């Protein structure tokens, strides 16, 4: 799976 | 109606999309990932029908992040260089139940050089005896 890098700056909580 | 004997469920299709692509020279904030979303009803049934408007909800890093869409086929179209969930709002025409419904979509990117992304998921929206002026619209779509 060749995903590109995700932004976790956020929070899903 | 307002002469039910069988209990009738109305269900709608909304559909969550998505393209991405990379550009191997980003922009000049240095956004390499092109990509843009998808909101709508299956081919044949028009969500205008049942649904008003639309609002995409994308990250703070990008320049208003919230797109609304009170047009026909609902979308957004960015650059970033990052995937991530996009919360996403289809509006609904109803003095009833919920006037929206919120898809929580998954943003996925691919690696720079090979960037093949498309991709299309469809949700079910039943409503169990809806008045008639929902269920007229819903059967419109």
């Amino acid at each position: 799976g060749g995903k590109a890098p995700r932004k976790q700056l956020a929070t899903k909580a | 109606g307002s002469h039910m004997a069988s209990s009738c469920a109305v269900q709608v299709k909304l559909e969550l999309g998505h393209r991405a692509q990379v550009r191997k020279k980003p922009t000049v904030e240095g956004f390499t990932h092109d990509w843009m979303v998808f909101v709508r009803g299956p081919e044949h049934s028009n969500i205008q029908h049942f649904v008003e408007k639309v609002v995409f909800h994308l990250h703070e890093s990008f320049p208003r992040p919230k797109r609304v869409c009170k047009d026909p086929p609902y979308k957004v179209e960015e650059s970033g260089y990052a995937g991530f969930i996009l919360p996403i709002e289809v509006y609904f025409k109803n003095k009833e139940e919920p006037r929206k419904v919120r898809f929580d979509y998954d943003l996925f990117l691919h690696l720079e050089g090979h960037p093949p992304v498309n991709h299309l998921r469809c949700e079910k929206l039943t409503f169990n005896n809806p008045t008639e002026d929902f269920r007229r619209k819903l059967l419109k779509a």
